[PDB]
């Protein structure tokens, strides 16, 4: 279940 | 402005986040862990809403933390920059 | 405004956070894990700075996530409300 | 090493 809705990771 | 903090459980909570980002222009820090393990259908729905917000309204979304029982995301509207330093 | 994102490593990074919150009135999302395991003296110093900001300047501070290699804190200045929902 | 400088937890 990837978070394929993000523009990057902290 | 305000930064809202929520752990969505229902579709009404997903619509709440859409409205804070798009109508109030408030960033939202949200934990998607409840939707992820309780409703895979609403977790996919929540993610589709975030994709549409970034694609059409210039929202930024960042993953802040991902462990057992936590999936922390921050959604900033167009007008609030997330600046990596 | 802007929300700054940082993992402090030195005293200059601690002064950077003081200046964003107090001079720029920008919220800061900071990971204190590096200071915690590398410099216990600068971790205590960072915490003292956050106590002074909240006590004298009306800043709010919230713990967002705490696991191995992460200690995520958000500091909002007076003027940006962290609203639990 | 407590985070005794916070006003609450998410």
């Amino acid at each position: 279940q990837l978070d394929d809705f993000i523009d990057g990771i902290f | 402005y305000e930064i809202m903090l929520i752990r969505p459980k229902t579709i009404d909570d997903i619509n709440y986040v859409v409205d804070q980002v798009l109508e109030e222009s408030n960033p939202v820090i949200l934990d998607l862990s409840f939707l992820e393990k309780e409703s895979p259908a609403n977790f996919k729905l929540a993610g589709e809403k975030i994709k549409q917000m970034r694609s059409n309204y210039g929202a930024e979304a960042l993953l802040l933390s991902r462990c057992n029982d936590k999936n922390l995301i921050i959604i900033a509207p167009k007008g609030v920059s997330l600046v990596r330093k």
